[PDB]
């Protein structure tokens, strides 16, 4: 369980938390190519909705 | 009034009235192709066993060896009164530039679809060539259609199996992002712009990339009448040449190489233009092509008309009704195998308490002990033990498997043979060769044979441009069909032994023979036994 760490101390009580985004501002976004999918799927043919629709 | 408008009515028309016999041909193609289990992305589907039990692939796998250990291809013959030899050159082309791999794989393509949905087809093009070009730096090549069923869309009002009386027809092309990059490389198109068109596709397989770019090509025919020069050949006869075909290039190099106009007529002839269309414009608009048929080939299987709608069958679509049930019946089968409970006896936990370690499974005792008292109630009941009842298939499972089985192999049986499916393919290549003979006449250089010797008059134009001249008189031979061969000197060695093994032992027996040697192709021993079937011809005279 400890191979997977990605931080070096636990949460400890009172411990503040720091907001980031303190005015408005647009975001400009990077990723790895691979961190987003866009899962796609027919209606499928026979659903409940869709009964006499060609 | 639009070109758009007139083109999308047209195809609409056609799309809608092919519809059923499309979405049959369609299932039958993922019925003998894919799965038989079909209905994919039913949402009312939990998981249980779906076993594939076939019988149907083995019988379309044989009619399909069957056709392919027959295969058919054109034979040009010269008419009545027409010169003997009438044919040689044309022949020689068609085998010329059809013993390709193309050629064969797209005649085997519509075959096998032929065979399993009930319509195949392919194509005839034409294309620029100048290492081995077949006849004025061009050839002509045939290429496959895959799924013809829903992308060929014929002119609703056609009447004939070969589609010779349609007016029009629309060929839709699906393509991923390369595919669309290459198409409108070679069109001159606009890759930018994302073509769109009617998807003939369906999801129906759980295919995790399916395409998006569509194109169509629009081929219409007109048949009209159009001026014709008569001229005068300066070696000998007047001949008739198109004005359309040298209407601006040669019109005056005619001239200067000494032809005489001599008069003017006016000629009916199609010819076929060719449009590429989205859904939302046109991209080339009437491009004129080759030849005077569209250069679609559809073969057929059983082929009807019900109620002014065509309908085709393969040899799949009986089937379906008692593969479908075979498959779910085993597939019950199989589910009663494996979730029942086995064959145990039944015990009350006071019969074996104390000895519940000799029917574990174990082989270390001679009997079983069984206890014999209880305190509160004397003396244990007396009871013959019951064990749980062995699984068993129902007899309706096992009567239905037989039956649906029994009728599967009963309806899979085309014809008695594939004599009317070959019969179906011969009709396919004789549209073929008036197809091809058309586009030999509008492209190629055909030498006209003299018998004062072969005299090909062309000329070149002021931009080095030659462009060929086709006498009217070039229908000089039909369209038979005969076996398979990719040379004439094959042809003529087919020939040369059917004649031989029927002549009976003579003269002409002797001449038949010395004329196989000479036929006979070329390396040493074979070489030395030509030179001599050469010298005894000459020297017999």
């Amino acid at each position: 369980q400890r191979a997977y760490a990605n931080v070096n101390t636990s949460l400890a009580d009172a411990m503040a938390v720091n907001i980031l985004n303190v005015k408005d501002a647009r975001t400009n976004v990077f990723w790895a190519d691979d961190a987003i999918r866009i899962v796609s799927q027919p209606i499928p043919a026979n659903h409940e909705l869709f009964a006499g629709m060609k | 009034e639009n070109r758009l408008e007139s083109i999308l009515s047209r195809f609409d028309a056609d799309w809608t009235a092919s519809d059923e016999a499309r979405r049959e041909a369609k299932n039958d193609l993922f019925f003998s192709r894919v799965s038989q289990w079909d209905d994919w992305l039913s949402q009312y589907t939990t998981l249980q066993y779906r076993g594939q039990f076939d019988v149907v692939r083995p019988v379309v796998r044989k009619l399909v060896s069957e056709m392919r250990q027959n295969p058919i291809d054109v034979l040009y013959r010269p008419k009545d009164g027409a010169r003997p030899d009438a044919a040689d050159v044309l022949m020689g082309m068609y085998r010329t530039d059809m013993r390709h791999n193309t050629a064969k794989i797209a005649v085997n393509i519509a075959v096998r679809e032929q065979i399993e949905a009930g319509v195949g087809a392919w194509r005839l093009v034409t294309d620029y060539e100048d290492q081995s070009p077949t006849s004025n730096n061009q050839v002509i090549r045939r290429e496959p259609i895959h799924s013809a069923c829903s992308h060929v869309i014929w002119d609703s009002n056609s009447k004939l199996m070969d589609k010779s009386d349609a007016r029009h027809c629309t060929v839709i092309h699906s393509m991923s992002q390369n595919g669309w990059e290459d198409f409108a490389e070679k069109y001159d198109l606009d890759a930018d712009d994302i073509p769109s068109f009617q998807n003939p596709n369906d999801w129906v397989f759980p295919w995790l990339t399916q395409d998006t770019i569509q194109i169509a090509e629009f081929y219409e025919v007109v048949e009209k009448k159009e001026t014709a020069f008569i001229y005068q050949d300066p070696v000998t006869g007047e001949p008739v040449s198109y004005f359309k075909r040298d209407i601006k290039d040669v019109i005056d190099d005619l001239a200067d190489s000494g032809f005489i106009k001599i008069a003017e007529r006016q000629i009916k002839r199609r010819r076929v233009y060719k449009s590429i269309i989205t859904c939302t414009a046109v991209l080339k608009d009437k491009q004129l092509i080759a030849g005077e048929h569209i250069p679609i080939v559809p073969v057929f299987g059983e082929w009807g008309f019900v109620e002014d709608k065509e309908v085709y069958e393969g040899v799949v679509r009986l089937t379906k009704d008692g593969q479908r049930l075979r498959n779910m019946i085993m597939s019950f089968n199989a589910d009663i195998v494996a979730r029942t409970p086995k064959k145990k006896p039944f015990f009350w936990p006071e019969q074996i308490a104390g000895f519940e370690h000799m029917y574990d499974g174990n082989d270390d005792y001679p009997y079983y002990l069984l206890n014999r008292t209880d305190e509160n109630s004397g003396d244990l009941p007396t009871q013959p033990l019951a064990y749980y009842e062995n699984p068993e298939v129902p007899q309706a499972n096992a009567y239905m498997l037989e039956a649906a089985t029994s009728a599967v192999k009963e309806v899979a049986t085309l014809g008695v043979e594939t004599y009317v499916f070959q019969d179906n393919l011969a009709t396919a290549m004789r549209r073929d060769g008036e197809i091809y003979q058309s586009i030999v006449n509008d492209i190629y250089d055909v030498p006209r044979n003299v018998t004062i010797l072969m005299a090909e008059v062309v000329d070149l134009a002021t931009g080095e441009k030659q462009v060929l001249n086709d006498i009217r008189g070039r229908y000089e031979c039909y369209t038979d069909v005969g076996p398979s061969f990719q040379s004439m000197k094959q042809q003529n060695r087919a020939e040369i032994l059917e004649l031989l093994g029927k002549t009976p032992q003579g003269t002409p027996e002797y001449q038949l023979l010395l004329l196989q040697y000479f036929t006979l192709l070329d390396g040493k021993g074979v070489e030395m036994m030509r030179d001599y079937a050469n010298k005894q011809l000459i020297q017999m005279g």
